[PDB]
């Protein structure tokens, strides 16, 4: 989680928002995924959110449902995802790496052992998509024992009890979905409760949405599916895929800058 | 926080994205209130009796047990409107939707039986019903699709991901995460996140309550065992619930053994899977060593689920209920036996429960035993499946 | 000589070859005795309740009548074991066979619904059942043939004459003329020679007896009219019988109008045929000017008979009951309406009765009226027929 | 009915049984049927039983079910059957002609009018296959008013009441089916009750059965289906049909002779 602290301190001294792309590990295969991720970083990604392909991803929209299927079609396994994560960290020492997991892949061989493996490969945070704060105790405990930030979603239908729990239990960043209390109010209240810095994760597909998120008082933006749409769009030309990813991330990052 | 414990021992819970927790809390609240409300109970009773035909008969089956010391009764959920027990709880959940001021029902189906049950409840109570269906399932299931549309339900083909059940379920829950102010998600079994396992049990518990009253009237005592098939667990927990505190009564749940447990082609997670977290709950499931959810198999679509209701996992763990498996071939022989000896065509789902009762009798024919099988449904729907298997093995 | 009058006014009688008169006399004797025998009545009641599921619900249909002064109830014979009223009287006739010491049942079927009912009663009561079937019908009706054989009935293909119903019936009665010491001929409607119209009425009369008790409980008065479809007349006379002496209650029988009475392609002999003698009885029938029996037509196989029970001809003649017709298109619209507004899929036979009730409401929507439709059966069996007509007229 | 009286008186003076073939009028068409019937008479038939094709002949075995269908296939109607009967009588003044009818064809345009038409064309008797003695009143009344003998079947399951009714109500001949009281008893009791003379109609397909019927005390035999089997058998060669019919009837009639 220390990587996120260091990042946000550095961005705050530059009066700068974070831009954080999401991709599915191994979409559309392992080698092209490694090149995609290096291209996202070279283009100016401040941190990464990375998904592990799962048989039954009930929490993802169609674009990510189809990324998951391509990664399965390539036969990508959790063990291969953890080999990929070690290689990414070994190349890039400071960039915060966050995982987007489903509970079964975390619980499968022991919750503690899962977070121990995260720590060994140099993961900084884990968002478990189907674990609400009400069920989070053993996940957040294992996370913290292995120096992993547990990431919580603050949804548009949050109440005061949920803002206080998310503020208390989260580390690294708060995943804000302003998909319903105003945006202003949620960001203000999270800050009042000393929450982890907020990243806006709803509908971030253009530069103007990144600037709007920073202007609203968020620490940055997560592009939850627009990066994956650019992969889906360019499967036939890997080289064009990497060029469109670089020009998209460059533009989104420029929008975060003072 | 909840009003009720979301767990049965270590099993159950609410493993959903945060955005769905207000929907689950709202539903729990409405259910707890409804259970206190004589007007809700009177409306539900009125629909069960005057629309669905409750109470269902309890049939003594003399031909099938002749020459043994087994006395076998069939609880006739096959005679319920719609031809299976599913009707009971969709009527209750449709009344809960109306209690919460909703005008819309969401459901998904693969084989089509829960979608038909959802659509008939929605047509009766004037609810707009949308049923998400895999494009590959829509292709397979023309009769169930036709019944659903006849009943005014909008059947939505899902082409996303693998164009099947899990893809239809994803779309259904995505819709619900946005629509829950006006729409109720009508879950078709005693599984999923709290409060569904609780609600579905309480809206099926009249099966066992009636069976107890009928067996006391006919025999003057409780059954030695009640026996039910287990797909997600609703008909079984509906038979079991009123006997749980009658500790002399055996509770036997039958999972589908498919081609044989040893083949891996089965739907018996409770006894042959291992605990995981999926579809909102911590429960036994069929999974790969690395925690991907496996595909189940059964001759019977209704039993073909790679998980099970958490209350069954709990009853098993403490030794209150016992779970067994019955293969495709055993279920087919029970299906043929009931047709020939009682003039009742059972659902292939129910034929798994009957096959285990026939095993209990045949293995120990001088054992005095009073058994009730929950005959969860009628088998009209299964005659083409049975026809094709019997002609393909030379009428065996 | 007989114990009972073989006629209803000028209609009915025993127009059989002399060799069959001892069989008809034997059956009359057994029936009259059985009607006096509390043990027979107790056994019949036990099968109706515990095996067939009586009493059947009486469903108030609010959506379909909203904005009118019609109150409509459906008597739910669709919820009976087997999914139609036919079950009531085959159970009674199977008990009569056993009373007369017989071990064998004979029947014939075209479409297969009476053959399935005969076969389920025979399997329950341990009777050997043979069902004569036209070779051309065996070809058409694979599912009904499969159900009958599943239930252990021997289905005999008849290749003689035109290889159809009348040819299967000829073979069945030839067999009975030789076998009646050990075999009972189980006639599927309230028609044929005495005593069948009487027996079938008395073994269906619980429909009306229940309806009267249920309507008095729910509404505190008798219905303005009871409405039933008329193929041979059994479900209709079963609804009517207990109201005959309640002269304020309208009795409405609905014959199949087919493509329209004016086309000649109908099954409405009572109102559009003329009296003749065939199948053992003097009754209205569809015939050529020179007295050959015509072929009837209806979208619904169950109504497609060119004659009718003699008691209906009699009730019509004296003005006690009124008979109307409903076309294929009217029945199809009622079928769709019930599916969409009540979540019940009616048999196309029953849809004729519902279509006339909908007509009574729609023509005079400010007329206060309390109507009961006899919902003689469920329409699962009809969804392919309805599907094919709806796709072939561009989903109209 | 007087033709039957005269026949039986003539046969009794010759110590001779009657041989009576059955055929369906218009099987396999009208002209071949007229030739068949003339061939039956030229061969030694003492009387005829003639069927009128009917849509639903529930009282006939398969051989006659198929004769009925051929006659329908040729489009043979009751009106054409009555034209045929007039032509047969006009050719053969003394031979008794009996009809085998179904009730609907008799009832269709009025029972009385049916028997009036029988009398006009010179028919001597009518057996209505689906009218038992219990239902016979209006048929036997109309028959007798038009000088037509009403023919009743005395089945193998007859009792004493039925023998007395058949004896009382019948004329012309009693149609005996000894398909159960002994043959001896039935013939003896019919004679005691002054019944019309008995013709044995069960299973008469060979000469020895005709002699046995006469030996048992019957006035003769009816061949109910063996004549129709010879038509069914020879449909392709009308000339062979007539030759086999002549040699069969000659042999059956020879068997009746003292
Ligand atoms: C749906 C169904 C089942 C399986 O579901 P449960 O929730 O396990 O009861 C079993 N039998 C029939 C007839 C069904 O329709
Ligand atoms: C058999 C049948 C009928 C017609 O027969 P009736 O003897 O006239 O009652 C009508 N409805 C259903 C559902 C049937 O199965
Ligand atoms: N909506 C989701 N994505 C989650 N499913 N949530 C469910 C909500 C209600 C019933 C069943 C499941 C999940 N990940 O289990
Ligand atoms: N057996 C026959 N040939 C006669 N049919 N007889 C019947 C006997 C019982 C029920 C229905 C009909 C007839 N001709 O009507
Ligand atoms: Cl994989
Ligand atoms: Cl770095
Ligand atoms: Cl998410
Ligand atoms: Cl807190
Ligand atoms: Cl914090
Ligand atoms: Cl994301
Ligand atoms: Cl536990
Ligand atoms: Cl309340
Ligand atoms: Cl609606
Ligand atoms: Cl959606
Ligand atoms: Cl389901
Ligand atoms: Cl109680
Ligand atoms: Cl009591
Ligand atoms: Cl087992
Ligand atoms: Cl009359
Ligand atoms: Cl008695
Ligand atoms: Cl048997
Ligand atoms: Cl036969
Ligand atoms: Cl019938
Ligand atoms: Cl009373
Ligand atoms: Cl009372
Ligand atoms: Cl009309
Ligand atoms: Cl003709
Ligand atoms: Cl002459
Ligand atoms: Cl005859
Ligand atoms: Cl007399
Ligand atoms: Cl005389
Ligand atoms: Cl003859
Ligand atoms: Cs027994
Ligand atoms: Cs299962
Ligand atoms: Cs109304
Ligand atoms: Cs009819």
């Amino acid at each position: 989680m220390e990587r996120y602290e260091n990042l946000f301190a550095q961005l705050n001294d530059r009066r700068e928002g974070a831009f954080v792309p999401f991709v599915t590990l191994g979409d559309p295969g392992i080698e092209q995924s490694l090149k995609i991720i290096d291209t996202l970083i070279d283009a100016g990604a401040d941190a990464l959110e990375l998904g592990v392909p799962f048989s039954d991803p009930l929490a993802d929209g169609p674009t990510i449902q189809n990324a998951n299927l391509r990664a399965f079609a390539a036969g990508v396994t959790p063990a291969q995802c953890f080999e990929m994560l070690a290689l990414i960290r070994e190349k890039h020492p400071t960039i915060p790496i966050g995982l987007l997991m489903y509970a079964n892949l975390v619980f499968n061989n022991g919750i503690d052992a899962f977070y121990a493996r995260c720590e060994q490969v140099g993961v900084d945070s884990v968002l478990v998509a189907d674990v609400p704060v009400e069920e989070s105790a053993p996940f957040r405990q294992a996370a913290l024992r292995h120096n992993i930030a547990p990431i919580f979603i603050c949804p548009p239908n949050a109440d005061d009890d949920l803002l206080r729990q998310v503020a208390s239990y989260g580390r690294g960043y708060t995943y804000l979905l302003s998909r319903a209390l105003p945006l202003h109010h949620l960001i203000e209240k999270l800050k009042e409760y000393h929450a982890a810095p907020a990243l806006q994760g709803f509908g971030i597909s253009s530069p103007e949405q990144v600037s709007a998120a920073v202007r609203a008082g968020a620490a940055g933006a997560i592009s939850g599916s627009a990066i994956v749409k650019i992969i889906e769009k360019n499967l036939a030309s890997p080289k064009q895929m990497l060029a469109e990813l670089r020009s998209f991330v460059s533009a989104m990052k420029a929008a975060s800058r003072a | 926080t909840t009003l009720l414990n979301p767990y049965f021992g270590e099993f159950g819970g609410m493993y959903v994205p945060q955005i769905l927790m207000p929907a689950l809390n709202q539903l729990e609240e409405a259910f707890v209130s409804a259970q206190k409300d004589p007007e809700f109970q009177a409306q539900f009773a009125d629909l069960l009796k005057n629309y669905a035909g409750r109470p269902t008969a309890l049939t003594k089956c003399q031909n099938i047990t002749a020459g043994t010391r087994t006395t076998l009764y069939l609880k006739r959920e096959d005679l319920l409107h719609g031809g299976a027990h599913k009707t009971n709880q969709v009527l209750g959940q449709a009344l809960l939707a109306k209690r919460m001021g909703k005008s819309e029902i969401i459901a998904e189906t693969g084989a089509g039986q829960h979608g038909v049950a959802s659509a008939l409840a929605s047509a009766l109570l004037g609810l707009k019903c949308r049923i998400y269906m895999g494009a590959k399932d829509v292709e397979r299931q023309s009769p169930n699709v036709f019944r659903m549309r006849l009943m005014g339900a909008e059947v939505i083909p899902v082409h996303s991901g693998s164009a099947t059940l899990k893809d239809a379920c994803n779309e259904a829950l995505r819709d619900w995460s946005g629509s829950y102010e006006t729409a109720h998600y009508m879950l078709g079994t005693a599984a999923g996140p709290h409060p569904y396992p609780t609600i579905v049990r309480e809206f099926q518990r009249m099966i066992g309550e009636e069976t107890k009253a009928q067996i006391l009237d006919k025999e003057g005592r409780l059954p030695d065992a009640v026996i039910a098939c287990v797909g997600g667990g609703s008909n079984a927990i509906g038979m079991f619930a009123d006997f749980i505190n009658d500790t002399s009564v055996g509770l036997i749940g039958v999972e589908p053994g498919g081609h044989g447990i040893e083949t891996g082609e089965h739907g018996a997670p409770l006894k042959h899977g291992r605990v995981g977290i999926y579809f909102g709950m911590k429960a036994p499931m069929m999974q790969t060593a690395d925690g991907q959810i496996e595909e189940s198999y059964s001759i019977s679509a209704g039993l073909d689920f790679p998980s099970v209701g958490p209350q069954h996992a709990y009853l098993n763990s403490i030794g209150r209920a016992d779970y067994v498996s019955i293969t495709d071939d055993e279920a087919l022989e029970a299906f043929k036996t009931l047709c020939r000896h009682e003039g009742i065509i059972p659902a292939l789902e129910s034929s798994h429960a009957l096959a285990h009762a026939l095993k209990m009798m045949r293995e120990q024919p001088e054992k005095e035993q009073l058994l009730v099988v929950n005959l969860s449904g009628r088998g009209d729907k299964d005659i083409f499946t049975v026809h094709d298997i019997l002609k393909a093995r030379g009428e065996i």
